[PDB]
């Protein structure tokens, strides 16, 4: 004002120091993809074989557990189906969530 | 003269011009930033979605078994302090006072409704006190007696005993262990 | 016998796929759990970084908005060279944020509070008893714009009302 | 259950929100009913459940907003009818409608905002109705009640 | 995972599981006699940890598995786009700090 006339180098380089503080925000950005994308690659490879074992359930044990009764007999289904007229006529709340619905 | 005003011309004109152009391109960069962030957390809905599966009946089984061996302690007969730590592992190290003397007082504090009332909490806290005295000799053996153990035997064995606190009793067992010569 | 194979291979399926895949999701989705916390708080502070895109790539683009608002002004069609406030207003509001770096440091207000635009330096000069040559008490050296605060900040750990050996710089020798 | 939503505006209380004892069995029953494909049906039923319940709680606050009780006192004259709180709990139960409805998903499902149309398009017609009511008690005379219209503007 | 801690006795607060902590220990064993008559109900609560524990164990590994596919797949593609966006940010302060010291160097020439 009365003597501050050279303010371009100091307020603008201070704004470049703020841009150096925003270069520290680029350290927060390289740090952002660094920490976040590091969690991405780390959890990604960490749980891909978890999708191979959940896939081992979800492919092999899935249709294996489906084709358990690929051939299964005639009278026994009447027997245990009648035992699901035992258990399915116990209500829902006695029986329970995947108890009832999985008997369905 | 117009050398200085040439610094005003190139510096002010190019600075304002490429300031707006580069900062507007930076605004397009921020558009890509919130783009990838929105697709990122939107892809991170499966994180919480799978993360509801923390079925803490494990906590009911370590807690139910904690009630069980707690009742083994609460028969005034919890002599299951394998000697005396148990040695080199009871959680990973000396945890006979860590998981159990803190369960002798904190499970002396475990009052369901009446649940072996304060006749039992006192002497159960005296099992916290006997295992606390042997704990004092234990971390005293860890760091105060060794005093030569630059390794984890002072460090991560008393710091394995860092569920027990009050390490200025160990500094008291440094004016009585390492400044005991002093 | 195929029902015996259902007991063996399917008890392996439910029991061993449930227990083994229970280890896969337990340990591996525990790594997805804690690493989900890592990308979770990383997503939160990443949203703070997106806020920094507003706090720096828009705030210095607001400085650029005044800049190309002045080259957009360009009102010579030479005395319109006062194209910055942040030559005065945000430069003594940044230097009055050095009256907030001052007012934080205190660093006058206490009772001078006039002009420390460049509160230009602070040092740690443990002073000397000038006669005997022995040391005196310590003193922060607060060299402001136009006044000196040679303040013993001991045991005045603030920097609110520290011991102000003070005078103005225009006759400081 | 029904209740005056003004009681959750007087006491400012948080709005009802169902929870996971249901919701695990609910979404389970849904995709369970996408193996059965009748999740559309029980979905439309559920539009029934919460839509009618908004007709219940929002049947409480039909009273103080069908009637703008300040007709021509000065003309306007108080700024103080109850179409404000009507539209307030209308939007806030639109909000917990939005969340609590659009929670329960295997994430990609088409009709989730179409569900929101199924629940709220009748309530769009409810606001259009009471919008009609205050639209005609504030009618037929500028400065009837003519400034008070601006709060209607507020509401719209 | 999330197990094998010390936990003894964190949240002292005996949790009254089937109220077996309340019934045997806290209503028939009030003054430290029992838990010996109640210790039988504690081992019975361990069998109840095998039947309650087996019951929750059935529901433990039950919700599976379709698919969380683009968790991994969008983790991959969004990780590569995260790499390219990180190139946009390092490029952003590259050209940005290049201009900052550029016209702060011509502004140092204004100094």
């Amino acid at each position: 004002m009365p003597a501050e006339i050279d303010i371009d180098e100091a307020d603008v380089l201070v704004l470049s120091q703020e841009l150096q503080k925003t270069s520290k925000l680029t350290f927060e950005i390289n740090k952002s993809l660094k920490k976040i994308a590091a969690t991405s690659n780390q959890s990604s490879q960490l749980f891909t074989p978890i999708l191979a074992r959940n896939n081992v359930l979800t492919t092999l044990q899935r249709n294996i557990e489906s084709t358990l009764n690929s051939v299964a007999s005639v009278k026994d289904l009447a027997n245990e189906a009648s035992k699901y007229e035992i258990i399915l006529q116990k209500g829902i709340n006695q029986v329970g969530l995947k108890q009832y619905t999985q008997v369905v | 003269f117009s050398e200085q005003v040439a610094t005003q011309e190139v510096i002010h004109s190019e600075n304002v011009i490429k300031l707006s152009k580069d900062l507007h391109t930076t605004l397009l960069t921020f558009d890509k930033l919130d783009d990838r962030l929105t697709n990122v957390t939107q892809v991170v809905s499966p994180l919480g979605d799978k993360l509801e599966t923390a079925i803490k009946k494990k906590q009911n089984y370590i807690q139910s078994v904690e009630l069980i061996r707690r009742y083994n302690d609460f028969y005034s007969m919890g002599k299951s302090d394998i000697v005396e730590q148990l040695r080199l592992s009871k959680n990973w190290k000396l945890n006979l006072k860590s998981v159990k003397l803190m369960k002798n007082l904190l499970i002396l504090s475990s009052k369901l409704e009446t649940s072996s009332i304060p006749k039992t909490i006192n002497t159960k806290l005296v099992i916290e006190k006997y295992s606390e005295m042997m704990e004092n000799e234990l971390l005293e053996n860890f760091n105060s007696a060794y005093r030569e153990n630059n390794f984890t035997k002072l460090n991560e064995i008393a710091i394995i005993l860092n569920n027990f606190n009050g390490g200025v009793n160990v500094i008291q067992s440094f004016i009585n262990q390492h400044d005991y010569f002093i | 016998k195929f029902t015996s194979n259902l007991t063996d291979l399917s008890i392996q399926v439910q029991e061993e796929v449930k227990l083994n895949i229970n280890k896969s999701y337990n340990e591996i989705m525990t790594v997805n759990n804690d690493l989900n916390v890592a990308m979770l708080e990383l997503k939160r502070v990443r949203a703070n970084i997106n806020d920094l895109n507003e706090v720096l790539d828009q705030c210095t683009k607001i400085a650029e908005k005044r800049l190309q608002l002045q080259d957009q002004i360009d009102q010579e069609r030479m005395r319109r060279d006062r194209s910055s406030v942040l030559i005065l207003e945000k430069f003594w509001d940044t230097e009055l944020d050095q009256l907030f770096k001052n007012v934080e440091g205190a660093q006058k207000f206490i009772n001078s509070t006039k002009g420390r635009h460049i509160l230009m330096n602070s040092a740690n000069w443990m002073e000397l008893n000038t006669t005997t040559g022995k040391p005196l008490q310590m003193v922060q050296i607060f060299i402001l714009n136009d006044l000196v605060l040679i303040a013993d900040k001991s045991r005045d750990k603030q920097n609110d009302f520290i011991v102000s050996q003070c005078y103005p710089l225009k006759d400081v020798t | 259950k029904p209740f005056d939503p003004q009681i959750n505006i007087t006491k400012k209380m948080p709005f009802p929100y169902y929870e996971d004892q249901q919701l695990g069995a609910l979404s389970w029953i849904l995709d369970y009913f996408h193996g059965n494909s009748e999740g559309s049906i029980i979905q439309d039923i559920l539009v029934g459940e919460r839509s009618k319940l908004i007709l219940k709680c929002m049947a409480f606050l039909e009273p103080f907003a069908k009637e703008i009780s300040t007709a021509k006192n000065a003309p306007y004259e108080k700024g103080s009818s109850g179409m404000n709180s009507y539209t307030e709990a209308l939007l806030g139960f639109i909000a917990n409608e939005k969340s609590l409805v659009d929670d329960l998903y295997s994430q990609y499902t088409e009709s989730k905002p179409h569900v929101l149309s199924q629940i709220l398009s009748p309530l769009i017609s409810a606001y259009a109705k009471l919008f009609g009511a205050n639209l005609k008690i504030v009618r037929s005379n500028l400065e009837n009640f003519g400034f008070f219209s601006f709060e209607l503007v507020e509401s719209i | 995972v999330k197990h094998e801690p010390a936990l003894g006795q964190n949240d002292v607060f005996d949790l009254d599981p089937l109220s077996f902590d309340k019934w045997v220990p806290f209503l028939r064993r009030a003054l430290d006699k029992n838990q010996l008559d109640p210790v039988i109900d504690e081992l019975e609560n361990s069998i109840e940890d095998n039947f309650q524990g087996l019951e929750l164990q059935l529901l433990q590994d039950s919700q599976m598995n379709d698919k969380l596919e683009t968790s991994i797949d969008e983790i991959a593609n969004i990780q590569g786009m995260v790499q390219d966006t990180l190139s946009s940010e390092i490029s952003k302060f590259q050209i940005r700090l290049s201009e900052s010291a550029n016209e702060l160097i011509v502004k140092k020439q204004m100094y």
